């Protein structure tokens, strides 16, 4: 018989470049202990701004172009499986997840938290209205900087290197004093790349957290643990290692692009 | 240096900062500061170490569980996808289907100014403008996503499409509803998971086409071929849908050990109604098989010529099995009876 | 206590065991000796927390491939195998392959005293086996191990058998060669490889059917 | 259209119950920072034995019945890929594997062996010949045995518990001076479960690592660094928690056993 013909066409799946990259993400910080845990998209204004620092008048809830939203009979359920009340939105970056998960449980833990974000800016090549992003929090007694300097360190090393290396410049953030933002060195393209914010946990979140407790009825457990926290935008990176070039690729669900990261893996 | 006052001894002081200084309130911000200025290239690196508190046991379960799953389809062969979230309302029209329960107070336009409710229309919506650019001949896909109802929803919809599986060069080819539901069948097998379908009406599905679907013992999404008034009030061809609710239900196994005494083999047909689903006779045959049945399988059917218009024909191949010892004939014959007994004494 | 003679002011001591005791040499012997009298469970908990040696960066790459790989099979329908790492020298003959290049001293039986050279022997063996014991239509399977030639080598063998696929009730029934192609097709197109196979004459295998494979 | 009708017959996979067991294994300890390499199944008398402090007419020698081979023309890879010499035979357990990797890298360093190792004895429904071991070997300065303790404890935690514990009995081995046999609890089925062995490793195992890195040409870099080592029966623990009787049943390659696993994950 003729071996070199076609078999049966049978078709042959394929996974998203986010996701591939998520889990790529995902696995790295799993070796340090982290786990990885899901919040909802929509959120209440309580854990989205109100939780984190975040003022209502004030220049903070203007970092942050909201997309705000309508319609009842919508249940929202907290941490605990209860209503919570506040004007629903779209989660503006997965930070809240810091707080359900921290009125939830009980330190000293290590979180991860994938998750796709929404914000109202105009879709470029380098942004987008819909994006994910990858936050993480370490939350127990005796934590420190040099922690989150490390943890952050162990991921670029992860990524490129061991000839790569870690970039912390201070920024303002509500929710961390004090605030970074960090960049990597990419020793391949040979260029810094800003890759995402972190720092060590607010006072004033703790301060929410135990506050919502109590309300719950729950006994504080913030009180005296430290913490540091990041979040990162996925897109941006997935695209500088898969090496696509326009942001928007990825909600386009063409299968010519789609298919190019059949075997990633 | 930077205008504040220090007062005491230590180890603990009294720091009064300028007054221009708005942002420096607690003694966080105070550290920020000794920080920045001796220069955050200054902070060692560390790792910390510590048995985290047990309440955080468990929790990766279901991320991972998603994950396992998202992971089996693309090697069962589906190529994933992924849509936006919003929705233009009027699909809800285009598209059988009630209204989003939620809307945007700035959307993005007028078409994103919902919140998809459904997945599978944006799917189907994906197939069109692919159709559009490149013409596919074939295609299979899935996405999963959150969906908005009365509350957050996280579901798993996929799309077939196409000539279907065959030989390329050689003619025939198998494709249709049949083939979708052949690939779920596989993926619940590989899940360890009991599924099946039942004919339900559904005003986005073609009727007739149209199926409920059934995890293991449960209702959870649907399955079919795309209403074809909907399949032309879009430039598209015919297509084929399914749309499930996660997390799936799990059935943890119970191990059990297979005996060495060969099975009971048997041939069988059952004749019913051309009308009468499937469903209730596989169901039937088998609640009444005993607890000896090992298989229960169909191996042909037809309308047929030999027998009455309105009824059909079952190959159904059946197989017996006792753990301890072989099946004596004595019940075999005899629970064969048990069942075309109460078979059409129904 | 356990009769050593310690002499010394500290830090560092001169301890001489008793004579009876021959397990006692080394610093560390004595230190298991502590830890026993003082209670195993009197050892506290702990993690330790370091960065790794550099070498020791990529290292867990080869043995991810392969579970990438093991993953994607099970999920395209093979159901995977363990098969012993022996082999039957007779078998060298029943299927027509060279010899085995290692042999046992002390074999199991002389059914188990080479060392598989190949993997599909087996998988075909374990074909027939089931058969016998409960009757399957069709089977479609794979399993990964080590064979050894004139070195140890990892393969990777699939095995295919039955009526096909197709409708159950309905007729036709799509199998063969051209399907298990098929499946090894789509496998490549999932891990982002470009496959192809050439006719080549093969001992064990049918000729005309027989192909190398890219 | 009849639509409760059967589908195309499409194939269903399925992993094989070691294959998933070893998985989840390594997923736990690729959480504290473990890295997953193996080694290969025919083995030299030098590193099965020889490297681990085990002598040649001692008692000893005599804990493992082994498979001796013969043949002519097999090369035998060093782990620098040099060719080295022994009487060859089928490796006894996963532990030579802690040397190859100690001569081919530098401390500080934890890893993780999964293997199937070869064994003389007769099969029963509890033993085999042909088995699966995890060896776990952690190797850095400081490194104590509360650390190895830690890091069981960790393990059953995750197998069973938080309601589990572990238990270590001083037992001996050639290769780590102190040893220990563990145990761990298994609320479920309320019983002691024995895993495997551990302990810290032996002085003279060190030793043989650095004399033969400096045959080859390599520094010693084991002098001064400490560390514990241990390793477990995988089918005896895939048994106990796939629920499993009969460890033969594990090479029988009957599908409806086989089969029975297909959705484990
Ligand atoms: N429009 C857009 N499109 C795509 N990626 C975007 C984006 N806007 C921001 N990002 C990416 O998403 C990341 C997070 O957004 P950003 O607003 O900068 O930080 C927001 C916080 N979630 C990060 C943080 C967490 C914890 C402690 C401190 C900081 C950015 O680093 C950026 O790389
Ligand atoms: N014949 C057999 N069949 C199946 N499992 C077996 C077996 N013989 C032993 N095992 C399992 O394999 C494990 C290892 O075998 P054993 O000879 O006890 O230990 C041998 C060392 N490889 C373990 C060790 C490593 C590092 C430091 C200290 C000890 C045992 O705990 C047992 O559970
Ligand atoms: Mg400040
Ligand atoms: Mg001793």
């Amino acid at each position: 018989v003729d071996v070199s013909l076609p078999g049966a066409s049978l078709f042959s799946g394929g996974l998203h470049p986010i996701t591939l990259m998520e889990r790529e993400l995902v696995e790295i910080f799993r070796a340090l202990g982290y786990q990885a845990v899901e919040g909802p998209e929509v959120e209440s204004e309580f854990f989205n701004f109100d939780a984190l620092n975040i003022p209502e008048h004030h220049p903070a809830r203007d970092m942050w172009d909201t997309f705000w939203l309508t319609g009842e009979g919508f249940r929202l359920e907290g941490p605990l499986g209860e209503e919570v009340e506040g004007r629903l939105l779209l989660r503006t970056h997965t930070s809240p997840m810091q707080v359900r998960y921290m009125v939830a449980h009980t330190p000293p833990f290590r979180i991860v938290v994938p998750g796709r974000v929404f914000r109202f800016e105009q879709t470029d090549a380098t942004h987008e209205a819909v994006f994910h992003q990858l936050e993480g929090l370490v939350v127990g007694e005796g934590i420190a900087m040099a922690h989150l300097k490390g943890a952050i360190y162990e991921l670029a090393q992860a990524l490129f290197g061991p000839d790569s290396k870690v970039r912390f410049q201070p920024v303002y953030f509500p929710f961390v004093e004090p605030g970074a933002q960090f960049a990597v060195w990419w020793p391949e393209g040979g260029k810094w790349l800003e890759l995402g914010g972190a720092g060590m946990v607010h006072p004033k979140v703790f301060q929410a957290v135990d506050a919502y407790r109590e309300r719950l009825g729950l006994p504080p457990a913030y009180r005296g643990v430290t913490g540091f926290a990041f979040g990162l935008g996925v897109e941006r990176l997935a695209m500088l290692r898969y090496g696509i070039p326009d942001i928007r690729y990825f909600f386009g669900g063409r299968l010519k692009f789609l298919e190019q990261f059949k075997g990633v893996l | 240096r930077l205008g504040c006052r220090v007062e005491g001894e230590g180890p603990t002081y009294r720091v009064t900062p300028p007054s221009h200084r708005l942002d420096l309130r607690l003694e966080e911000d105070l550290v920020e500061e000794v920080a920045r200025i001796q220069g955050y290239e200054t902070i060692p690196l560390a790792l910390p170490a510590f048995f985290p508190a047990p309440d955080n046991r468990g929790v990766e379960a279901p991320y991972r569980k998603e994950q396992r799953l998202r992971e089996v389809l693309s090697g069962l062969g589906f190529q994933e996808v992924y849509t936006y979230s919003f929705m233009d309302p009027e699909d809800a029209r285009r598209f059988r289907l009630d209204p989003p329960r939620l809307l945007l107070l700035n959307p993005l336009a007028p078409e994103k100014a919902a919140l998809r409710t459904h997945l599978f229309p944006g799917l189907v919506r994906v197939l069109k403008e692919n159709l559009d650019l490149d013409r596919p001949e074939r295609a299979l896909l899935f996405e999963v996503g959150r969906v908005f109802r009365e509350r957050e929803e996280t579901h798993l919809a996929g799309l077939l499409f196409g000539e279907g599986v065959g030989l390329p060069w050689a003619k025939e080819r198998l494709s249709g509803y049949f083939l979708l539901k052949g690939y779920l069948e596989a993926l619940f097998a590989r899940l360890g998971l009991a599924f099946r379908v039942e004919a339900q009406a559904f005003p986005f599905l073609h009727p007739g086409v149209s199926g409920r679907v059934l995890v293991e013992g449960e209702e959870v999404g649907f399955l079919g071929a795309l209403h074809p008034e909907i399949a032309q009030e879009l430039e598209l061809p015919p297509v084929h849908l399914f749309e499930l609710r996660l997390p799936l239900p799990d059935k943890p196994l119970a191990f059990q050990d297979p005996s060495r005494h060969p099975a009971a083999f048997r041939d069988l047909a059952v004749v019913v109604p051309a009308p009468t689903p499937y469903g209730e006779v596989e169901a039937l045959v088998r609640e009444a098989a005993g607890p000896y049945l090992e298989s229960l399988a169909l191996f042909d059917l037809y309308q047929g010529p030999p027998l009455p218009e309105g009824h059909k024909s079952l190959a159904f191949h059946l197989r017996f099995r006792h753990p301890k010892r072989t099946l004596r004939d004595e019940e075999v014959e005899e629970a064969v009876s048990r069942v075309a007994e109460a078979l059409r004494a129904r």
